[PDB]
Formats: structure tokens, C-alpha cells, sequence
RNA sequence: UCAGGGUUCGAUUCCGGAGAGGGAGCCUGAGAAACGGCUACCACAUCCAAGGAAGGCAGCAGGCGCGCAAAUUACCCACUCCCGACCCGGGGAGGUAGUGACGAAAAAUAACAAUACAGGACUCUUUCGAGGCCCUGUAAUUGGAAUGAGUCCACUUUAAAUCCUUUAACGAGGAUCCAUUGGAGGGCAAGUCUGGUCGCAGCAGCCGCGGUAAUUCCAGCUCCAAUAGCGUAUAUUAAAGUU
């Protein structure tokens, strides 16, 4: 039906300067590939293009008002922008890293219960967390501002209340069939 | 500069450009179609033929080597093309009076490297790649 | 388990003589229970008894915890038995189909086409 | 010398020794391959005076 | 595809048009110069007791041929609509499944402690040295913990079923529940390592490598890039202010 790409490739194939930035950025946040990086940078450069229009439109054009007002609300609703700013010039001061703070795996680590970031991604996938009432398996949730005070573990897991795993209950049955009857 | 900048000179611009575009080499091949008629390909990426007989082809200086090509007749034209064979010992995996699949070098019209008179190479002998014959993950199907 | 049946946007659909709502269901440590069990509980929430209740849908969300379907409740049997698409009546049996597979119809039809006056052989006889 | 003509194919590949030392060790994929790449280059932290070394050096 | 201006493509799901082997003529009807109607000629091809008779898949499947090149002689009118004298009948329209690395979205292939060395802020000490913190890989075994991949009863899905989601019971110690595709002289991210070959064999888009000391060939080890994808050929755009 309707399909389109969510990322673009770099114009240069190789460049010592570029590769180090993409590598070290992936190291911090535990990302799997550069396709998880360029995805972010497509969205950002798209938003940077839309903003770049409206600044050149006449001040108090109706198109410029209605777009900007509802746009900045969305940037504030995800929390990559403040309302102590609230104008279009600060869109261009926005950059790549601020998004990545609002990723699920980043917020698990930063404001919750994890070891290193590499641990935290595994917890999201193995279904040990929820967002308000709802299980997730996607570390690319990007998390709305309101939902940061509802990040909790899951209500059926061995982490908190719920049935144990098959490593524990296995060893429990080693007390009954591994050394209790075997 | 040195040319009209009228306001009613759309005709004198758009008819001039349509003429001086034909002096370009690239454009003149695309739109006359003399390309299609002269080529042994129909513009198709590959083509298929039947072997006529192995040959040895001498190299252009400074390099000196013997390059062991083949010569092939085609299915759908009956005309003849001289085609390179890749890596060491892959000549043996091509046997006379069988079919092969050919393909251009990667320069799209011109002879490549130090070998002259060759503009084509060979990729598959009989639904089996030169790679798997060479590497040894497949065998001759006969 | 202990499960909850919970309404959602009721309609008194007088023209078809039924009452159609959503069947919003919560299940705690389980989810996805038989549809038969569901209509029992709805029988003893509007006192209409479970043979004029009909339900279907019931897709279960991730992790369990909720399931949502669509249910009808007819005033009498005959209003259901008349209106009702056949497969929903046969869903808890009182009707079947036969008929018989597909094809045996078309190959007979074209043979019936090539006779005139008497086609009673082909209707029974091949 | 060259004896038994120099037109012969399969020459260099049919007179070379064939040896191996195929792995028993399993290499990492996906996430962890980038994790090691990050730590081994930048977060060690070794670097010293101007040098040419590269990330390979079997010299 | 693209800064601005453009360039290239449009058989192909919507709308309009034209045509049902090639030509011509015509019947019926409100509407047709109709081909799932008819008549003739021409090109084909079938049956025949040789007197005659019958045919047009650029409809859905399927076969031969052609080529570099393309799926099941499957299930069903429940949905969506249409047709009829009709609330009831019919529909290869259409829906459903199969084949499917054209292409697009999502994101697993091991995470955490013990010991072990290793680094540096910090502390003590004239220094040596010692303590200790933050972390790192890396050896040695392990230990505890977790999960779907699969296998699979039940429910659900639907016309009937599959898939998906939901749930029993089995299901991880790294040797296997195994990530590959290309490259390492320069352009261009990575070996003036080891063995073999000696202008031979081969590599090389380009510039160039090989004539017995090959950082470029054939192999081993190591390293680099992208990654469930990567390479190659060809059309075409940007690069091209080289239209």
C-alpha cells in the first residue's frame, strides 16, 4: 500500500571523523547498528527543514501561527524542548543527543533499576517492564513526558511479584529429582 | 554571456539548445538507437550463448601474460562475442559446445585493463556459478 | 479465575429487536477463555437466559489483561433465528450446511445445460 | 625453470600447500561486537605520544 | 532524483480511450458494428464411417514456445458490491490461503556477580612500596539469574482453517539453540606479518602489481567496513557551471 523509508545513508562512504562519532554515540546508548542512528537524524533533519520554512514566512501569517503553536507542543510533550523557550529559534538549537535521552532503554538506566545500559535493553525485551499498565518489547518507545512517572516493573515477573523463572524452579526440582529421587 | 536576453526569445533559446545537445557524445547514442542495432546485446544486462572454442589472448605492454579467453556464438542473434574467463583454473570448468552466460565488464562499452578486443566476461556455465565451481562447495552436475 | 464483564456503548436496536453492546473483558493472570462461559455471565446480568445471547470477536491484547468482543442479545429466539447469518446460528449448533463442499455443483450445471426436457437423470444420476 | 608449458592453467593453485587452523572460538554478533569495538579503542584508556601504530600491527 | 532552476520515467490497481487471430459485413436491443452473438474471406488448427461437423485463453488457473527475466489446473459467496421475477438464487468480480530476500517497517544471536591480572583520579609514604576507588578488557573455571528460538495440549481467530496475540508442559553453560558478504599499495576505513609462485599463473573500475627479498598474486594468521544482509551486471538521476 503506502510505504516509505525512515533513514538515509551518508554521502561519503568513509571518513575517519564521521565514523568515530557514530561509533562512540552507539557505545553510550547500546544501539545495535548505525541504522538506529541515521533513523533519529532523518526525523531531526526533517523537523529542522519544516522550521526553516516558517522563519522566512511573514510574521503573523495564519499558516505560521497554527503550525508553530501545535508543533512546539509536541516537542514539549516528548520533553526534548522546554516551554521556557517556546519559539521557533530554539528548534535549530535542538540536536541529536536530546532525543536519545527520551529513549526507553536510556530512561530505565538513568532513572530506574539496571546495571550498565547493555543490561537494561535485555530487560525490555524479556518482558520485565511496563509503561503504566502495558508491557512493551520496543526500546525505541520514545517516551512522552507524562509517562515518565509511570515507568514500573511488570506485575507478572520474577522481578517483583509473580511466578519464578525456569532456572530457579529447575534447581528447586533438583532438590526433589536431582538429589531427592535422582 | 554573449547571447540574447530578450523577453520574447523563448523560441530562439529552446531551438538552439535542442540542436547543440546533439554534439554531446552520450545523448547522440541514446536517442538514435544505433547503439541497439550495433551491439550484440539488446540492452539486456546479460545474454546467453554456446561455446565455439577456447583461445589464448596476448596482453598489451608493459604487461605480458596469456589470458585464456573463450569465443562464443549467441542464441538470439547468432553473432560472435569474445569473452574473458575469470580466476585460475576456471577455464577447465568450461567445456566446449555447452551453454554459458555472459555479462559486461563494468565499463559499459570499452575494453578493460591490459587485454584488448574483449568487452565481455562469463559468470555461469550451466545454472552453477564460477564461484562454487572454484571454491568447491558445488561440483559439475554431469 | 475471577473475571469481569463490563459494558460499552449500548444501543436498543428496536428494528432488529436486539440489544448490541461491546463485550469488554478483563482477565488477571489468564486471558482468552471460551465464549460459552462469557454469555453465561451476561445471561445473569440482564436476565435474558443464554440461548438468545450471541457473541463473537474477542481478540486479546499483548501480555493478556484485557480482551474485547462484540455481543448481541435478542428479545426472543425467533428474532435471532430469522435475522442471524447462518454460520453464527450453527456456531453453537442448531443448523448445518449441505449443500456439500464446492465444485460438484458447477460440473452438474454444465451437464444439465446440454439436455432439454428431462434433466432428472443428471440431478440424480450424473 | 618452467617445464610443461607456461600456458597451463591451475598452475599456481595446484602446487600450493593447503593448510588451516579453523576456529573453535565463537565470535560475537549484533550489539556486543560494537560494545567491544567501543571499549577497545576509546575506553581503555591507553594512548601515548604521537605514533603511527594502527589497530593492526603484526610487524 | 533534487539548495534554487531542472532532468528522467509513467505497460501497471483511479479516470478517459482503443482492441479481442487478421479484415469486412450484419442480427437483436433503449444502448453493440458485440466476438463468453452471427455470416463470409484470409492465416491457423481439430474430429470424421470422408458424406460432413465443430473452434478462437490479450477472463481465473494451466501447458508449449520465446527469452537475462516472472507463482496454485488451491479454498469460499461470510465480507465488499453487482445481476434477477428476488428478504430465499448466482457471481474465478471479489474475499481467504499457498509460492514470494522486488521492496518497506519491527529488532534476537548473552546479560550479571566471584576470583585473576590490567589501567588511572584518590590516600599513606622522602621515594620505593602499600592501601583504595572508579571502572575496563582478559585468563581461569564457575555460580546464581533470565528469556524466546523450537517442540506443543487448550482457548481464540474464520465461511471452515492457518498465522498473530493469549496460555499449560518441555526448552541455553558456549565445544553448541553457531552471521554472513566484501576488503586491507593509493583513491578509501584496515598488514613495508608468515609460507608458496617468479613477468609464469593471476590480480587490477582507475593509477598499477608479478623478471627468486611480491605490504597488491595463491594460502595461513590478524585486522577493517556494513550487517540479516552484502557483492556483481545494466538502464537512469545527483556529482556536471562537462549542455
Amino acid at each position: 500500500w503506502v510505504c516509505r523509508k525512515t533513514y538515509v545513508t551518508p554521502r561519503r562512504p568513509f571518513e575517519k571523523s564521521r565514523l568515530d562519532q557514530e561509533l562512540k554515540l552507539i557505545g553510550e546508548y547500546g544501539l545495535r547498528n548505525k541504522r538506529e542512528v541515521w533513523r533519529v537524524k532523518f526525523t531531526l533533519a526533517k523537523i529542522r527543514k519544516a522550521a526553516r520554512e516558517l522563519l522566512t514566512l511573514d510574521e503573523k501569517d495564519p499558516r505560521r501561527l497554527f503550525e508553530g503553536n501545535a508543533l512546539l507542543r509536541r516537542l514539549v510533550r516528548i520533553g526534548v524542548l522546554d516551554e521556557g523557550k517556546m519559539k521557533l529559534d530554539y528548534i535549530l538549537g535542538l540536536k541529536i543527543e536530546d532525543f536519545l535521552e527520551r529513549r526507553l532503554q536510556t530512561q530505565v538506566f538513568k532513572l530506574g533499576l539496571a546495571k550498565s545500559i547493555h543490561h537494561a535493553r535485555v530487560l525490555i525485551r524479556q518482558r520485565h517492564i511496563r509503561v503504566r499498565k502495558q508491557v512493551v518489547n520496543i526500546p525505541s518507545f520514545i517516551v512522552r513526558l507524562d509517562s515518565q512517572k509511570h515507568i514500573d516493573f511488570s506485575l507478572r515477573s520474577p522481578y517483583g511479584g509473580g511466578r519464578p523463572g525456569r532456572v530457579k524452579r529447575k534447581n528447586a526440582k533438583k532438590g526433589q529429582g536431582g538429589a531427592g529421587a535422582g | 554571456m554573449g547571447k540574447c536576453r530578450g523577453l520574447r526569445t523563448a523560441r530562439k533559446l529552446r531551438s538552439h539548445r535542442r540542436d547543440q545537445k546533439w554534439h554531446d557524445k552520450q545523448y547522440k547514442k541514446a536517442h538514435l538507437g544505433t547503439a541497439l542495432k550495433a551491439n550484440p546485446f539488446g540492452g539486456a544486462s546479460h545474454a546467453k550463448g554456446i561455446v565455439l572454442e577456447k583461445v589464448g589472448v596476448e596482453a598489451k605492454q608493459p604487461n605480458s601474460a596469456i589470458r585464456k579467453c573463450v569465443r562464443v556464438q549467441l542464441i538470439k542473434n547468432g553473432k560472435k562475442i569474445t569473452a574473458f574467463v575469470p580466476n585460475d583454473g576456471c577455464l577447465n570448468f568450461i567445456e566446449e559446445n555447452d551453454e554459458v552466460l555472459v555479462a559486461g565488464f563494468g565499463r559499459k562499452g570499452h575494453a578493460v585493463g591490459d587485454i584488448p578486443g574483449v568487452r565481455f566476461k562469463v559468470v555461469k556455465v550451466a545454472n552453477v556459478s564460477l564461484l562454487a565451481l572454484y571454491k568447491g562447495k558445488k561440483e559439475r552436475p554431469r | 479465575d475471577t473475571v469481569t464483564i463490563r459494558t460499552r456503548k449500548f444501543m436498543t436496536n428496536r428494528l432488529l429487536q436486539r440489544k448490541q453492546m461491546v463485550i469488554d473483558v478483563l482477565h488477571p493472570g489468564k486471558a482468552t477463555v471460551p465464549k460459552t462461559e462469557i454469555q453465561e455471565k451476561l445471561a445473569k446480568m440482564y436476565k435474558t437466559t443464554p440461548d438468545v445471547i450471541f457473541v463473537f470477536g474477542f481478540r486479546t491484547h499483548f501480555g493478556g489483561g484485557k480482551t474485547t468482543g462484540f455481543g448481541m442479545i435478542y428479545d426472543s429466539l425467533d428474532y435471532a433465528k430469522k435475522n442471524e447469518p447462518k454460520h453464527r446460528l450453527a456456531r453453537h449448533g442448531l443448523y448445518e450446511k449441505k449443500k456439500t463442499s464446492r465444485k460438484q455443483r458447477k460440473e452438474r450445471k454444465n451437464r444439465m445445460k446440454k439436455v432439454r426436457g428431462t434433466a432428472k437423470a443428471n440431478v440424480g444420476a450424473g | 625453470k618452467v617445464h610443461g608449458s607456461l600456458a597451463r592453467v591451475g598452475k599456481v593453485r595446484g602446487q600450493t600447500l593447503k593448510v588451516a587452523k579453523q576456529e573453535k572460538k565463537k565470535k560475537r554478533t549484533g550489539r556486543a561486537k560494537r560494545r567491544m569495538q567501543y571499549n577497545r579503542r576509546f575506553v581503555n584508556v591507553v594512548p601515548t605520544f604521537g605514533k603511527k601504530k594502527g589497530p593492526n600491527a603484526n610487524s
